[PDB]
This record gives structure tokens, C-alpha cells and sequence, in this order.
């Protein structure tokens, strides 16, 4: 019970990570993109 | 959303998690 | 019980996963910067 | 049970996110050593 | 893997995680 | 902490948890 809240708060936790791991490639690959550009 | 933002989700879902690891 | 155990183990799992999107976040924005200002 | 097949699919989660993080790390430090080299 | 395997893979044990919530 | 700290952290953690699922 409090069991599963524990989970559920850890599943939000977990999306809120993947979130920012798409933010971190993005903005990775538009710079290794604007230095081979350059 | 912010990286502000975020910082703040992820502390209040650290202490929601925190709270319900010491009731169980 | 050894379930509350995996729990705790994989929320300090995911404590280090928030660590090192953190430290990517800086080092990706302090990158991003050097460009701009270059 | 449906617990514990929760905790294991929140186990893949979080070992995709840790690939996820080492790639983004070994990247972004290409990247730093790129613009030192230069 | 790639990220398109990967984005698709944390699509389907994000599913398969909401629907072991809701059955618990 | 470093990377190379950090890399072995996540393993021991993995480990404990691997073990922990088998049990239950």
C-alpha cells in the first residue's frame, strides 16, 4: 500500500530523468552538429 | 518545462519516496 | 520486505542517475556557452 | 507479485537510463577534449 | 542500440509498469 | 565523486537489487 505509493513516486521520478536524458542528447548532438558545421 | 522546475519535482518526489520507504 | 529492501536499493539507484544528469547538464551548458561566446 | 513484476520492469527503466547517461558522458567529454585540442 | 531502440524500449516498460500499478 | 566511483556505485546497486528480486 504504502508500498505501491513508494513505487509510484519512483516511476514519476524515473520519467522526470528520462526528460531531462532527451534534453542532455539534443542539445549534445545540436552542438557536435554546429562543430562539424564549422 | 525548466531545469528549475525539474530540480524541484525530483526533491519533492525524493521526500514523497522517503517518507513512504519509513512507513512501510 | 526484501521488496521494501529493493526498493530503497533502487531509489539510491536512481539518486546516482540524478547525480550524473546534473553534472551533464552543467558540462553541456558550459560547452554551449564557450561556443556563443567564441 | 504484480509488485514485484512492477519493481523489475522499474529495473529495466533505470538501466536504460544509466545507458543512456553513459553515452551522453562519453560524448560530451569528446566534445570538451574536441575544443581543447583546437 | 541506438536511440530510437531506446525510446522505444522506455515506451514499453513504461506501459507495461502503468499497467502493473493498476492491476496492484 | 567521480565517474569511475560512480560507474562502480551503479553496479553494486544493480547487484543489490538483482539479488533482492531473486529472493522475493
Amino acid at each position: 500500500n504504502n508500498l505501491l505509493r513508494a513505487i509510484e513516486a519512483q516511476q514519476h521520478l524515473l520519467q522526470l530523468t528520462v526528460w531531462g536524458i532527451k534534453q542532455l542528447q539534443a542539445r549534445i548532438l545540436a552542438v557536435e552538429r554546429y562543430l562539424k558545421d564549422q | 518545462m525548466t531545469w528549475e522546475e525539474w530540480d524541484k519535482k525530483i526533491e519533492e518526489y525524493t521526500k514523497k519516496i522517503e517518507e513512504l520507504i519509513k512507513k512501510s
